């Protein structure tokens, strides 16, 4: 998942990140394990589970300078 | 009756195949008091990936109704054509069979994304430039 | 002054291109990266009818071979 | 020191350019030249350098095999190359380097990485 797409001017190092948009994830990160069917449905559907940490962390920054710890 | 939008494609060189074909279906249908209410052939297009072979196929757009009992027996029939290299059929829903999507796309193909060549004429006398026999 | 009615930019910032038509080519496009492919319903805070009925769009399109199902096929 | 030995002069097939593929797998890497039109000209591994363990797959033992391969070829003629890339294992730009200090330009860094349709089940490996 290099991705055929050809940064502008050609180099070495392949551009790997402006190129992918939804390769590996399911089809090929599952790797040397037992594929399910209806498994991923709660395994791997973790995006909303994942968000609130980070909305908990940058609400922290600005409560760290209303307590004054800064 | 209900709509059914059935889209196909056809290998370039086996589109002399299908002016005979193409008029005993529109019979078939008609036959079952359904509608022809376009019929717009679409000229070549390039395929992402080959299928049954050659990168380019042509596009045709039927535009029927038909009863559902005969739209069954139908899509068999276009999908296991040889000519017809892969089909598609969809639904009741949500359907247009006036104003079209693609009326735009189909013209610029014929002015513009063909290949312009003999291998595409063999289309043309299957496209747009349609012969069929009277119901 | 009223019944203007959905002009542009309005309801919704992103205007909704299809639900579940393919027979246009453009229409399916409006989702899809230089890859070849979907760019995920997070990013571009899409909502959740016309990207779910495009999911059927899109596979039906692929297996016609109006867009390429894998990286080969690029 | 120096022998009175006659002229070389010999042919292989003097192709001029080619492809390389590489199938980067979880275990190895396997890097493989061929003709345009396709044909073997030579391959190496990174297991044939010996690393062994998971040393064996990373981008180091994968570079030093690309170098191996490349250097056979010269006498098959070829001048030129471009690459294909099949895989997510180790040696995703160090194969492509070792191509190109090789001597070769390699513009085309062609991902064709088969994705099946969601293929066959791999093998659940521990028991737990």
């Amino acid at each position: 998942p290099v991705i055929k797409v050809r940064e502008n001017e050609p180099f070495d190092v392949a551009l790997r990140r402006f190129k992918r948009s939804c390769e590996k994830a399911g089809v090929l990160a599952e790797v040397r394990r037992r594929e399910f069917y209806e498994k991923p449905t709660t395994e791997r559907k973790r995006a909303k589970a994942s968000a609130v940490k980070r909305h908990a962390k940058k609400l922290a920054r600005e409560n760290a300078r209303r307590t004054r710890l800064y | 009756m209900r709509h059914y939008e059935i889209v196909f494609m056809v290998h370039p060189d086996q589109s002399e195949q299908v002016p005979g074909m193409i008029e005993r279906y529109t019979a078939a249908i008609t036959g079952a008091e359904g509608k022809i209410h376009r019929l717009e052939d679409w000229g070549r297009r390039q395929l992402a990936y080959p299928i049954n072979k050659l990168h380019k196929a042509h596009y045709v757009l039927m535009n029927v109704e038909a009863p559902q009992e005969v739209i069954d027996e139908l899509e068999t029939t276009f999908r296991f054509n040889d000519a017809v290299i892969r089909s598609m059929v969809m639904r009741t829903k949500h359907a247009v069979t006036e104003a079209s999507p693609m009326v735009k796309a189909k013209d610029e193909r014929r002015e513009r994304r063909d290949d312009f060549a003999n291998e595409t004429a063999d289309d043309a006398e299957a496209g747009d430039s349609e012969e069929e026999e009277e119901e | 002054a009223r019944y203007f009615r959905r002009r542009k930019f309005c309801r919704f910032t992103a205007e909704g291109v299809q639900e579940i038509d393919y027979k246009d080519i453009a229409t399916l496009k409006n989702y899809i990266t230089e890859s070849g492919k979907i760019v995920p319903s997070r990013i571009t805070g899409t909502r959740a009818k016309y990207q779910r009925q495009l999911a059927r769009a899109i596979k039906r399109a692929r297996y016609l071979s109006l867009l390429p199902y894998t990286d080969r096929h690029q | 020191a120096k022998a009175p030995i006659r002229a070389r002069k010999r042919v292989r097939k003097q192709v001029s350019d080619g492809v390389a593929h590489i199938h980067a797998s979880f275990n190895n890497t396997i890097v493989t030249i061929t003709d345009r039109q396709g044909n073997a000209l030579g391959w190496a591994t990174a297991g044939g350098s010996g690393f062994r363990g998971s040393r064996k797959s990373t981008p180091f033992a994968a570079q030093v095999a690309a170098e191996r391969c490349a250097d056979a070829v010269k006498e098959y003629g070829i001048k030129n190359l471009e690459v294909m890339v099949k895989g997510p294992g180790p040696g995703r730009e160090s194969t492509i380097r070792a191509l190109n200090a090789a001597g070769f330009r390699i513009t085309n860094i062609t991902d064709v990485t088969p994705i099946p349709h969601n293929g066959c089940r791999p093998p659940k490996k521990r028991r737990v």
